[PDB]
Formats: C-alpha cells, structure tokens, sequence
C-alpha cells in the first residue's frame, strides 16, 4: 500500500474548486485522482486563459511546463486528450490540465504562456496531428523529412508503409513498401476473468 | 626465393599487416553502443594499445563502426560517410540495434539493419555488446584483413 | 524442381529462379543481380575477384538470396559445385583486354563451352549466354570474331541455350560513354575518319538487365538470339561531342588513321595494369553498328529502350569540372540522330 | 548567415543537425533539427506488456541507465499502489546515486573531449569502468541492466558488492580531485566556459529547463529534496545551487553532485535494512523459482505474470524523478489491460535544446560546441 | 540543505599574488604537474587476448539452450519465453514427439533481434534457455547471428560446465 | 455540420491560397533540381507538383483544404533550405518499385489478394 | 500598346497545352478553352516571367482573357 497523505488530498482538492470557482468558464469535471493529483479539464478554448492564471496567480504559480503531450482515443468523438502537466516551484505541487481536440479542429499554442511548449506542440503535431493557431514555427521535430501520416495515432500501423534500402541501379536510398521478414506476432494478453474492482 | 609467387604473396602480406595494424576508425556515435566503445578508447581496455586511433575524421578512417540505431533519417547520412572514405574501407555494425533492428526493429523508424544501407564486415552482437567483445569484433577484422590476398590475384588474373 | 512465387514482388519476398551468375562482378553483371535480388530471385554469385570487392553485391540481396561461391575458370571442379544446385545459369564471362594468363579465345569461347557443360550435366533449365552485338567469324577484331564462335560451339554443349547479343553498352560505369569522356587528359580526341561512318546505337545497361532478367522468367525465348540495341542510333560524331557536351570539355576531333592508331592501342595494350585502350578496342570503337536484323530484344522482352541523352546527365556528371556539374541536360543541346 | 548544416560526425552524439547560419564566425541563429533518433519508443511501448517495456527505459538515456527505469517502476508502483520492500528502495538510492555519477562523469569529462580537454576523460573512464562492473555483478549487464522492476529490485546485492561499492566510493573523492586540479581553474578552462550561455532564472523556469539547468542559475528546486521519492528522504545531501549562471557555474554543480552523491552512497552503505527486494504480491512481482517449482499458486502466477501481465487498474499518473540530466518523468496512462495506453517521456533535454536558441546568440562556432555539452544532451531521451 | 558553488580586498601581496599567477602562468604550471603524476602510475589496461576483463556469474552473454544429464534437452516448449521476450526474437514451433512427449520442433533466436534482456533465462520454468557467458560470437555473415535450435544446443553442450557453475552460484539468489 | 472554420470561411476563400502555394512550387521546382542537382526535367518537376495538388482534388470541406496546404507549405520550406536531400526528393518521384497493375488478368496471375 | 498582345500571343501558345491555333484574344481560359484552373495559374505566372512584373495572386483570378491581361499589362 502506497504511504498516502491525506493532507494533500484535501488541499488538492481545495485548489481545484478554486481554480474551478475562479474561471467557471472553461473547466469541468475538475477532480483530483487517488494518486495525490489533480486534473482540472477545460474547453479547448480556455487554454490560453487556464494556463495563463496558473502561470500568474499569487495563489497559484505554475511557472514551469513539464510536458505536452495528446493521448489518442478513437472512440472519442475528439480523438486526441491534449494534456498539459504544470508544475509550481512556490507551492511544491503540479498539476494537469487537458483538453479535448479533434483532428481538424485545432487547439491554440500557449507558447506565449511558456516557451517550453514550442517545442512539444511541434512533436504533438508530427505525431498526432493536432494543429496549433499561432505557433511561430510548426514543422515536424522527430519524423524523416518526407514522412507522410502522423505516427503515434492509434490507427497508424506500427511497422508503417515505408522502409529505406540502398538501391545500386539508382545510387541512392529509396522507399518501397514496408515488407517484413518476420511479421510482429501480435500475442492477445486480455484475460477474460476481470477483477472485482476492490 | 624468387619464383614471383612468393615474391607476391610476401608482398601482400606486408600490405595487409600495415593496414591491419593501423585501423583508424570513426564512431558514427548513433545511440548507446557508442558508450560502450568510448570505453574501449579508455584505460582499461586502450584501443590504441591495437593500432586503432580513438578519433578519426571520414577522410582519414579505415573503419566505420556503426554503432546504434540507424533510423530513417540517419540512413541517407550513414551513406554518405561510408561513401567519402578511402578505396581500403571497411564497416563493423555494433549493437543488436544496427546488426539487425534490435529492439526497435518493427518501428517505422528505424531500419532494420546497417547492412542494407552500408555492406557489413563484422557484426558485433549484444544490446551494449560489451566493449571486450567490440574489441574482439576488432581483432576479427584484423584476421579477415590478413587473409585477404589482393594482389595475388591481380598475379594470378 | 521449381519454388511458387509468393510475395507482394519486392525484397524478402519469392521468385523461384536459383540462378548461377559467373561474372555478376561485372558492369553488366552489377545490374543483373539487382534486379534478381530485387525480385527475390536466389542467386548465386560465382568470384574469383577477393571478398573485399565482391561487397557492393551483398546489399542489393535479401538475407539468405545471395550465395558468394568461389570459382576458377581453368578449374572445372568449381563451375560443377556452382551450378549444382542451380535451374538458370548466366553467363557475362569476357574481357576486351587479352590478359597474360587468358587469351581472347579462353574467356570469350573456352569458358563458356567449359560452364554450359556443366549445367546440361546439372539438368539447368534455361542457359542464357551474352555475347558482343554485330559477332562475325570473319570481322575485324578477334574479340567479336571470338564471340562469334563462341555463341556457336555452346549450342552444341547447351542445346536452346538463349543467347543474346547487346551493342556496347551505356550506364554509368560503362566504357563507351566514360571512355570517351575521359579523352579529356588527351589534349586532342582522335577520331578514326573523323568520327564518321560507323554509326552507333548505345543501349542502357538496366534495360539489358531488365531484358536478361526477363528471358530467365519467360518460355517465349528459347535458342533466340536476341538483340537489345537502343533507341537511337549515331553517328560517333555526335556522341562524342554530345559526350564532351555534357561534360562540358572542349571538342578537338582530330583524323588519325586507323592503321596509325590499332599502334595506339597497341601501346595501351602493352601497359601491364588494365590497358586502357585495346587494339581489338579500336576496331570495335569504328566497327560500324549491324542493323537490327536478328531476334528483336529490348520491347520483344518487355523493356522500353531508354534514350541515351535521358540519363546521360547521371553517367557524364563525374567527368565534368567542378563548374558546370549543376548544369542539366535540358538547357544544353541534345545532338541529332543519324539513322543511316 | 551561410548556413553551414554544421553537424552529423561532429561534436553531438552522433545526431545534431544543427543546421546554422553564420555571418563568419558569429552564429545568428540555431535550429537545432531532431529526430535522427526517433525510434519510436513510445508506440511500441503500447504493443508491449509492463515487464517488457521496462528494457526501453534503460535505452531511452543510456548514460543514466537506472535512474531512468526507477521513473517508470515508480509510475508503475503508484498505478498499482504498491510500494517496495525497504531494502530494494535503498537499493534503488545505491544505485540511483551510482548513476549520477557516472552521467557526470560522463557529462564534465566529454564537454572537455569537445572543448580539447581529452586527459580528464580517460582518468574517469577507468573509475567509470568500475562502477560498470558493480551494475554487470548485480544485474548482469555493464550497462541497460534492467534491474529496478516496477515492483522492486530484480534479485538481491551479490554478496559482497557493498564491500567494493565502498573501496571505490572511498577513493573516487580524489578522482574528481585530481579532474578538478586540471580543469576547475585551468587558466583556460575558465574562459571557454565563463560567461558562455548564461542563462536567467525566469527564463530557466520559462522554457521548462528543471535540471542543472535552473539549479545552475540559482532556482533552488531539487525533486529528491522537493518531492521525495523513494527513501532519498531519508538521506541528508547539500544540492550545489549556482549563481552567475554559465557554462562554468553549472559545471561546477555537477562536480559538487557527483561530491554530494558520494555523501549519499555512503549512507545507503551504511543504512541499508534487511529484508526483501521485491513486493510479496505474487500478484505484481514474479514469484521466487524455488517457490514456483513447488507451489501451484506460484507457478500460476509465474505463468500468467510473464505471458500476460499486471493487469494495472485504469488510471494516469505523471511522475517525476531527478535523473542526472534533469526532470524525468513518464506519463503513464493504462487502461485496465497488461500493456500500456500511453507512455510519453518527459525527457530532461527535450526542453534544455530548446533552449540552444535563446543561450548561444551572438556566440562563435566554439561557443556552440561548449553549450550543448553544458546541456548533458543524450540523444535517446531527446528523439525517443 | 543548499550550497553555493560558486558565491563571491586589493593588497599589493594580494594583488603581486594575482599578477603572478597570470604572468607567470602558475596554474597552468600546477596542471602540468598532475599528468607528469600519473606519467608515473601504472597503466590499468590488460593485454586483452591474453587477460580477460572480470564478468561475475549473472552477466548475460550469448544464448544457450541446456539438456539434462541424461541427455534429454530440457525445453518442454511451454513457448513462454517467447512469450515475454522483448525483442520478438525467440521463434518456437513444437509437435508432440514420437516419445509422445512435448519438444520444440523449430527454436529461433535472433541474436541480431534480441536486446540480451535476460528475461527469458527468467521466465523459463525447467531453465532451459540461458544467458550464457561467452561474449565473443561476432560473425562474418548476418545469417550466422540468426541461431537455430541445433547452434543452441550445440553452444549449449560447449558451455554447459561453466553454465552450470554459473546457475549453480546464482540460483539462491533467484 | 456547424463546424469551426481553421483557416477559410468559404472554400472559394481557400481554393486561393491553395493556388497561391500552387503559384510558390511552380516558382521552386526549378531551383531544386538545380541546387539538389536531380536527374529529372524542370517541366517533369512540374508536372509532379500539379499531379500531387490533383490528386487531393476530390477534397470539398473547407477545414480539410486549409490543413493540406499548412501541411504543403512546410513541404516546400524544407524542399526549400536544402533539408530535405536528393533521395527525400526524388522519393516523390517514385522509382525501383514495379508499379503493380490493376486489371484484373494481371493481378489474378500475380498477388493472391487484390 | 498591341506590341502587348503580340507578346500575350507567344506567351499562350508557347507552353503548348493549349490554343492549338484556337487562341483568341476574347478567348477565356477557363470559360472555352476548358484549360484548367491550376493551368491558367501557370499562364499568369508565364506572362509575368516574359512581361517582368510580377502580377497580385488575386487579379489573375479576374483575367481569364489574354486582351483583359493587355488591359491589365499596360496599366
Ligand atoms: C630590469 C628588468 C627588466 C625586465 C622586466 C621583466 C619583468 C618580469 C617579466 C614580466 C613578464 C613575465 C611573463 C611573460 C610571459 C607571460 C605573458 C603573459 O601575460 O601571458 C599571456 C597569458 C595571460 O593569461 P590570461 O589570463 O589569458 O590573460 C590575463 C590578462 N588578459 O598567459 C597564457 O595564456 C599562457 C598560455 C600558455 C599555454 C601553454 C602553457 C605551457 C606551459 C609550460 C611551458 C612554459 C614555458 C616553458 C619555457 C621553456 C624554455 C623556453
Ligand atoms: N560493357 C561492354 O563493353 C559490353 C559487354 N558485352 C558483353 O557482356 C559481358 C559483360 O560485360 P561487362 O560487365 O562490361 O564485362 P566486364 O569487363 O565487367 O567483365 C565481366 C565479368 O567477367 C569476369 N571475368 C573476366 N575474365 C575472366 C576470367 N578469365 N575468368 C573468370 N572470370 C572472368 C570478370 O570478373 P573479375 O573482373 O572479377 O575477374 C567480370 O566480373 C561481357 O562478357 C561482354 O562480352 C556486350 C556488349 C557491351
Ligand atoms: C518535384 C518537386 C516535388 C514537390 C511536390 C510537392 O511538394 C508535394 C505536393 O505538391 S502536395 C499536394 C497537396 N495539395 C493540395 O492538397 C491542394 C488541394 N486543393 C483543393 O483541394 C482545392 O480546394 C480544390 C477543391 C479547389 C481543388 O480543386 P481542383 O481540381 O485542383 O481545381
Ligand atoms: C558529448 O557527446 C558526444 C558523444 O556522446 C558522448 C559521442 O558518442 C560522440 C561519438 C564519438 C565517440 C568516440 C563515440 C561524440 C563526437 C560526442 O561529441
Ligand atoms: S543495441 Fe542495445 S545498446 Fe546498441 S543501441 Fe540498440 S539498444 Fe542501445
Ligand atoms: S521457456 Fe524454457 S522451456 Fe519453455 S520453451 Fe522457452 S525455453 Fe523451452
């Protein structure tokens, strides 16, 4: 059993309503997990003004950006859950703010709120595709140069559809379908016995 | 003696001991493998003790070890290194990650192999192959070169 | 005998042709395994040349097609192990210079008869054998004279051994465009008859490829004499400047006479490491192209001529000073095409 | 600015397109291109079970091959909410703080090998060398061990490695010692270094720096002593704050970590507990091989442990360590299945790249070599 | 707890002290004296053919598969190991033999594909397959690295002294 | 319906700007084959680009057109600035691949699935 | 001011997917000669090379006729 503090469940959950009582627009469902964290979730639309009191409020500095990053559900209607892990040096604590985006339905750029992000938000589009109004300079940070298909969707293949080989005839590397020697066997792991949740 | 065969085959020899003596390679340094080699540059196990300089520019090497994963993007550079080296060259793949795939091999990413963008002459196995066996891969080139018989076969052709 | 096909048709995927290939080091050679190897075919690779060299054969292959077995031509005992267990052999074996230890007749004729040989012993399918276009017993230089007598005495050993002949040939790493080219060190570029009357009609070494490749999987070619020739013809000429054009190097064509000048390639000859020019060379050089009159190759074997000025740009850019290489081949001027 | 695409071999590891454009010897302006890495640690995660995907861990800054995969056991551990033995958490401090130093080390002694410096980097080597051979006598490898699971240590100390973790921790003081007479106030060192990439505390904070970084601008913020994981709370060490933030400042941090890090082994030595070094839940922790070749509960839950998995319960956790480059943390969402959803690295030098832009402006050529080795950049956490 | 590694009047000693150092390059000189120190050390490299560097019994090394004394492989192909190798690289395809007992009719391991996790001398229940120790297999021709169940056990049974001195050594401790 | 507009209102208000960049790869195409000095023609280039602005001709939704040409514009700055190489150039022009045929005879006699 | 046309003329029937000797000055690119709109595109820009001024990205979308870029030219 994990050595759980009550002390932070409260006062967590404290901030989250105030958090939640000073920008009734744009957060909902503002709760804090049983691990101690707490996960306001705001409109897509309240990006720019949710983070921008979290990075300047007396009550609440989060100075820092850990991460952004863009889980994928494809049954969810807006199939990527941008979410954006915040971190206050003052107040010892962090917090996680997401939001919902569809493909084509873009998200602001909060790199004016912190630079950290410009780089993230350009690993966010290479691999999911989420686009971000107003960001200096989107472009692809980890895939090839040519690559086409945005990698860490769910529905993108692992292996993908293009590999590179020398090709002596043309003096030159070259794409060709993926062909595989030794496909990835794909165990199925899910037992069909679940466990009474406790 | 002076039958011109063992005029030769002498000859050769001398050429493949200054060539397998004086290995000077150049460390691609793609991903972790490369830790394990700088090891074998270091103290315990002196790379140069063998002949083989710790750094070397692509004009200047004899050797290029591939060390780590060679992904999509890597694989147009590798090339081109291999390409700008000398007429005597040669490539040790080191790390299961660049002998075949290793761990990443089903990726997108990553190609599965050195030997499909560069032509291998030792593969060195192990995720980290030990610096001891690089070492050992190196000495194995050193062999190879020693076999290799050049210009008896511009004689004997 | 034989491996059905599977596969979607690229590397790591099955051909079913196990093909011994004797002289695959070569330039032509080159092209050949490629394109087996891309189309999965096993091939197995015949060397005489040291391991070091035979590396660039080794990517181009999937993991387990290609087969490096070594081979001495005076050896008969190498080319029976080879052929083994092969069901196409090919057969590239020549070189334009007689060397020291193998006469003209040896390579061309003694060789091949030797290999075909073995794989009627073997129980091969299919022989293909390759040599020089415009072959006469009675012609002017020994090699295609040779050739010549070679393309017959192999019939004999190999039955319905397809043989076809292609013209000189051009790809980077050919002599006929790079030899030409590289007249550049000589001052002046001699040009038998001023480069007049022995009109030439280059052909594309993948073509070729494509075009052997393509008879090992096919039943239509069987004792056919193919000939992949090209898509233009012309006069040398043309094609030197047009090469020099390229290379963007100034053109002097200077007459010399052929007899003078099989004594030039008498001096090349004379060298020890690879002359560069060849009596038997020259004479080829000025021996006038045949008229298609044999078995058609290229299109009847289901490649498409490809037009020498089209990839010239890629076989000429080395040869061309360090300005003048992003110079492309559609600014500068493509030379006419003599027919004749 | 004639872009000069300084960079792949050139003084990075192995990948840095640094694509630049330099009015002569002046950099106007760095973007740093990324990628040439990319393996795709992150999607095959989600193909592979808890257990399997510890490995990547180990690979995804191989320098610090541990302290990463603490991060991802301690993710793992909050998901299931359990937690390990005592033993194995002091072990994972032993071995956290052996990791340290040996990224400093590599860290300070191939920033010199850039800068020209290449005799500091072969007297340390030897000294990391051995602590390789700790890591190879207590998970089997020199390096990418694999040995902190998600439930605790793999398989306890072999008897009488903590004698020889000490012999050496004894002595490694006059290592840094003698490393330090030759660099720490070379006539030379200094100026290559001071005053080269200062960068401000807002900015630190800014551009998420969270490593050296900001330590080295004078924020004073170190996980282990902010956010206690492990039993790094039980430990007493000084974090090496800076001022005059420079290339020289942070370098002098880390050699005061790699000092502060030995105060930590030496406790770890001297206060480790007896006990066990992986949970007891045969439900999280692979059963012990005398137990499953006689127990039929055990060769059950060895069975289904190794074929299928945890099973963790449904949740998100953000957890984050204090690798010796920086932040490191994994957030790691898991439905109710044995193989993760989503596993995004948080990778200190993702942000500390970044930041190669706003340190080196108006710098020379050699002021780029000195600030990307002031970063501690292992291409592997970067590119993932 | 902090600490400032770096936190910070002129007198002519004090000052002639400073001019001196630069002047006459004092710490350079000091630098010196520390590699002309070590000039004197022994060298701690090993003749590496000759003298081996030290691997303790759990180092991991090169596959083998293992046979009981009797002579009967040990594998019973549960195909487990499979199962949790990392890498996909153990191939295992199995039939009952005529014995009617359960071996393995096809074992690969792909050396180039396998990371030397070591799980799968973990996972196997009779311990059949084992991170051997020798470390030195480089080969010519990638396909040698490809290793089937006849290369297994034949560096099994080459190995299986050390192995089993090595297994023996760390068994308690697993 | 009723969706949020990325870049165009209308699609007449973004078929513009897909042809302004039409406009800005026309102009490149030249100069690439000449820096990356590419074995292909100058009007060959061309001719790619407009088959490539075709082939995503079918597309009607107005937010699907503005996102192709974001994704078009960061093609040509890295065309452009020498980033991508030779070999991510003449990619697009596809090569050493057999193009596979679609009438039916010749994937009956090749491929078991078509 | 017809030297323009005499130019616009050379222009149009130059690139050679188009007035097959049934270029007109009324004649629309779009509207008979059925060029695409892409093509047209590439006309203006063709114009602008051989006139050397560069026209707006938006007045070429009103001249689909070789006189109407006349009008515009001399302007
Ligand atoms: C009546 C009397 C009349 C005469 C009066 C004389 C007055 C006393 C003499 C005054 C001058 C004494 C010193 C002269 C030489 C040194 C000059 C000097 O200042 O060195 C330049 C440089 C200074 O260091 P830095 O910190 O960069 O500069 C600070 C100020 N900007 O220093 C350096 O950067 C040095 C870098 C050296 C790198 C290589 C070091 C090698 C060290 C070992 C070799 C030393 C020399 C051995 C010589 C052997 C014999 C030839
Ligand atoms: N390129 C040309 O000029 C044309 C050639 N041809 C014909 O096509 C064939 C291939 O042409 P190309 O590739 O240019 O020829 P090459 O000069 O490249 O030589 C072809 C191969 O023959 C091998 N070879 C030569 N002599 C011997 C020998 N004594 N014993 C064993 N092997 C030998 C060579 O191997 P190694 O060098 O390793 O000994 C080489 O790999 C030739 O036989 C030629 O008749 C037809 C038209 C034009
Ligand atoms: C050789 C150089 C290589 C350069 C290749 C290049 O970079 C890659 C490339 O062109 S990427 C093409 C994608 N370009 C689009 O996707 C635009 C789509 N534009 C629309 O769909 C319009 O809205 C409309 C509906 C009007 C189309 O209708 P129309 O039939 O064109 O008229
Ligand atoms: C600090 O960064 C560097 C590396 O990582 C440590 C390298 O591996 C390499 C590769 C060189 C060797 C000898 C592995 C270089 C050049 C480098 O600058
Ligand atoms: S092989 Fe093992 S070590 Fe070498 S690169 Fe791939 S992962 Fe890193
Ligand atoms: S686990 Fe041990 S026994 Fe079961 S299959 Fe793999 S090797 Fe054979």
């Amino acid at each position: 059993v994990r050595p759980r503090s009550d002390v932070t469940h409260k006062q967590l959950s404290a901030f989250g309503e105030y958090v939640a009582e000073i920008l009734p627009k744009y957060v909902q469902q503002v709760q804090v997990s049983c691990l101690d964290e707490l996960e306001i979730c705001i409109h897509p639309d309240g990006v720019i003004p949710t983070l921008t009191f979290l990075r300047d409020h007396t009550n609440a500095q989060f100075k820092s950006l850990a991460d952004l990053t863009a889980v994928d559900v494809p049954t969810r209607q807006n199939r990527f859950e941008i979410v954006y892990n915040l971190l206050s040096l003052r107040f010892n604590s962090r917090i996680r703010v997401k939001t919902y985006a569809d493909e084509l339905t873009p998200i602001d750029s909060i790199v004016s709120v912190h630079i950290a992000a410009n780089w993230y938000e350009r690993e966010v589009w290479d691999m999911f595709g989420v686009f971000f109004f107003n960001h200096p300079d989107l472009r692809r940070i980890l895939t090839d140069y040519g690559f086409e298909g945005h990698p860490f969707r769910k529905d993108f293949p692992l292996t993908g559809y293009v590999e590179l080989r020398y090709d002596d005839e043309v003096k030159r590397v070259v794409a060709e379908p993926v062909e595989l020697a030794q496909e990835f066997r794909k165990f199925d792991l899910n037992s069909p016995w679940e466990a009474f949740p406790a | 003696r002076s039958r011109a065969e063992y005029v030769v085959t002498k000859l050769d020899d001398l050429i493949n001991w200054a060539r397998r003596s004086s290995l000077w390679p150049m460390t691609f340094g793609l991903a972790c493998c490369a830790v394990e080699m700088m090891h074998m540059a270091a103290p315990r196990y002196d790379m140069d003790r063998f002949g083989v300089v710790f750094r070397a520019s692509p004009r200047q090497a004899d050797v290029m070890i591939v060390a780590g994963t060679l992904t999509n993007k890597m694989a147009p550079a590798l090339r081109k290194v291999y390409d700008q080296m000398p007429e005597p060259r040669y490539v040790v793949s080191m790390g299961s990650c660049a002998n075949g795939g290793g761990y990443y091999h089903y990726s997108y990413s990553v190609v599965r192999g050195c030997d499909r963008i560069v032509p291998v002459d030792i593969y060195v196995p192990g995720c980290p192959p030990t610096a001891e066996a690089l070492l050992y891969g190196i000495l194995q080139l050193q062999r190879k070169i020693k076999r290799e018989q050049k210009l008896k076969i511009w004689y004997r052709r | 005998h034989a491996v059905i096909p599977h596969g979607k048709g690229g590397r790591s995927s099955v051909s079913g042709v196990v093909a011994t290939v004797f002289g695959a080091t070569g330039f032509l050679g080159r092209y050949v395994v490629n394109h087996l190897g891309r189309m999965g075919s096993q091939v197995i690779i015949p060397y005489r040349c040291d391991v070091y060299d035979i590396m660039h054969l080794r990517l181009m292959g999937d993991l387990g097609q290609l087969t490096f077995l070594e081979w001495d031509a005076r050896d008969k005992d190498s080319i029976r192990k080879a052929v083994q267990h092969s069901n196409v052999v090919i057969n590239l074996i020549g070189r334009e210079w007689e060397t020291r230890n193998f006469d003209f007749e040896d390579v061309f004729v003694n060789i091949p008869r030797a290999i075909a040989q073995a794989s009627k012993e073997a129980g091969v399918e299919r022989f293909i054998h390759v040599s020089h276009l415009n072959a006469s017993m009675k012609s002017s230089s020994k090699s295609l004279r040779s050739k010549a007598v070679g393309e017959k005495e192999v019939r004999s050993v190999f039955p319905e051994a397809i043989i076809i002949r292609p013209s000189d040939i051009f790809g980077r790493e050919d002599r006929f465009l790079n030899h030409f080219a590289n007249y550049r060190w000589f001052l002046a570029v001699p040009l038998v008859s001023l480069g007049f009357k022995t009109v030439k009609q280059p052909v594309y070494v993948a073509d070729v490829s494509k075009g052997i490749v393509n008879a090992t999987k096919d039943p239509d070619a069987v004792g056919k004499t193919f000939a992949f020739t090209g898509p233009n013809r012309y006069l040398l000429f043309h094609l030197v400047k047009y090469i020099f054009g390229m290379t963007h190097r100034t053109f002097i064509p200077y007459p010399l006479p052929l007899f003078v000048y099989s004594w030039i390639g008498k001096l090349f000859g004379l060298s020890p490491f690879e002359p560069w020019t060849t009596k038997d060379k020259v004479e080829r050089i000025h021996i006038s192209d045949v008229m298609p009159t044999d078995l058609p190759g290229l299109e009847d074997l289901g490649v498409q001529p490809t037009p020498l000025e089209l990839k010239s740009i890629e076989v000429l850019r080395r040869h061309r000073t360090y300005r003048w290489l992003s110079s492309e081949i559609e600014e500068t001027k493509p030379a006419k095409t003599v027919n004749y | 600015n004639m872009t000069l695409n300084f960079g792949p071999h050139p003084a990075a590891h192995g990948v840095l397109r640094l694509v630049l454009e330099l009015s002569g010897e002046m950099v106007r302006k760095c973007d740093p291109h990324i990628g040439l890495l990319h393996r795709g640690t992150e999607k095959l995660i989600e193909y592979k079970t808890y257990l399997q995907a510890l490995p990547y861990f180990d690979r995804l800054d191989y320098v610090s091959m541990m302290c990463n995969e603490q991060a991802y056991s301690i993710a793992v551990e909050k998901l299931l909410n359990i937690q390990p033995p005592p033993r194995a958490q002091w072990i994972r401090v032993l071995f956290g703080e052996i990791t340290r130093i040996l990224n400093h080390i590599m860290a300070v002694t191939t920033h010199a090998l850039d800068i020209g410096a290449m005799t500091p980097f072969f007297w340390m080597f030897e000294e990391r060398e051995k602590m390789f051979e700790f890591y190879e006598r207590v998970s089997g490898a020199r390096m990418h061990a694999a040995y902190i699971r998600p439930g605790g240590v793999h398989q306890d100390l072999p008897l009488g490695l903590l004698d020889d973790i000490y012999e050496f921790s004894k002595n490694f003081s006059l290592r840094i010692d003698e490393v330090e007479e030759m660099l720490t106030n070379n006539r030379i060192w200094r100026n290559r270094t001071v005053d080269i990439g200062v960068v401000t505390a807002e900015d630190a904070l800014n551009y998420g720096f969270s490593g050296v970084m900001l330590r080295g601008s004078g924020i004073q913020w170190d996980l282990r002593k902010t956010q206690p994981y492990d039993v790094y709370d039980q430990v007493e060490f000084d974090v090496p704050i800076g001022s005059r933030g420079d290339c020289y400042d942070r370098y002098l941090c880390r050699v005061e970590e790699m000092r502060q890090s030995l105060r930590i082994i030496e406790q770890c030595l001297n206060k480790m507990p007896p006990g066990e070094i992986k949970v007891d839940d045969a439900k999280v922790s692979p059963p012990k091989r005398a137990e499953m070749k006689t127990s039929m509960e055990s060769l059950i839950h060895h069975f289904k442990l190794y074929t299928e998995g945890y099973q963790v319960p449904p949740g998100a956790t953000y957890t984050a360590i204090e690798a010796p480059k920086g932040e490191f943390g994994v957030y790691l969402v898991s439905d109710g299945s044995s193989r993760p959803y989503r596993c995004k690295i948080k990778a200190p030098g993702f942000a500390h790249l970044a930041g190669l832009d706003k340190m080196s402006k108006g710098h020379m050529l050699a002021d780029v070599v000195a600030i990307i080795g002031t970063q501690d950049i292992v291409f592997g956490e970067i590119d993932r | 707890t902090y600490k400032y590694v770096n936190k910070k009047e002129v007198d002519m000693k004090s000052a002639t002290d400073n001019a001196a150092r630069i002047l006459m390059w004092t710490e350079l000189i000091r630098g010196l004296g520390m590699t002309l120190s070590y000039l004197f050390r022994e060298p701690a490299t090993i003749n590496y053919p000759f003298e081996k560097g030290p691997l303790s019994p759990r180092f991991r090394g090169e596959h083998a598969l293992r046979r009981y004394p009797s002579g009967e492989e040990r594998c019973i192909a549960c195909k487990l190991c499979e199962a949790i190798c990392p890498a996909q690289a153990i191939t295992i395809e199995a039939e009952p033999r005529a014995d009617g007992s359960r071996r393995t009719t096809r074992y690969d391991i792909d050396m180039t594909k396998c990371i030397y996790c070591g799980f799968c001398q973990e996972a196997c229940p009779v311990d059949a397959i084992v991170e051997g120790p020798n470390f030195e297999f480089s080969t010519e021709t990638h396909e040698e690295l490809l290793y089937n169940k006849e290369k297994l056990l034949n560096n099994g049974d080459k190995w299986e002294a050390e192995i089993a001195a090595n297994i023996q050594a760390d068994y308690l401790y697993r | 319906t009723s969706v949020k507009p990325i870049f165009s209102r209308d699609l007449n208000e973004a078929k513009r700007r897909v042809r302004e960049l039409y406009r800005a790869w026309y102009r490149e195409v030249p100069n690439t084959v000449h820096l990356m000095q590419l074995d292909i023609t100058v009007k060959q280039g061309r001719d790619k680009v407009r088959e490539m602005f075709m082939k995503n001709a079918h597309v009607t939704d107005p937010r699907v057109v503005d996102l192709l040409v974001i994704k078009g514009k960061m093609e040509l700055q890295e065309t452009i600035k020498v980033w991508k190489q030779r070999t991510h150039v003449m990619r697009f022009f596809h090569e050493t691949e057999t193009p596979r045929p679609k009438d039916f005879l010749s994937k009956f006699y090749m491929g078991h699935d078509p | 001011l017809d030297g323009i046309k005499d130019r616009v003329l050379y222009v149009l029937k130059l690139y050679d997917k188009i007035d097959p000797e049934k270029l007109s000055v009324n004649s629309h690119f779009m509207k008979d000669l059925g060029l695409d709109s892409l093509d047209q595109v590439e006309i203006i820009m063709a114009m602008e090379d051989e006139f050397g001024f560069e026209i707006p990205d938006i007045d070429a979308e009103k001249l689909m006729c070789p006189q109407e870029i006349v009008d515009y030219i001399a302007d």
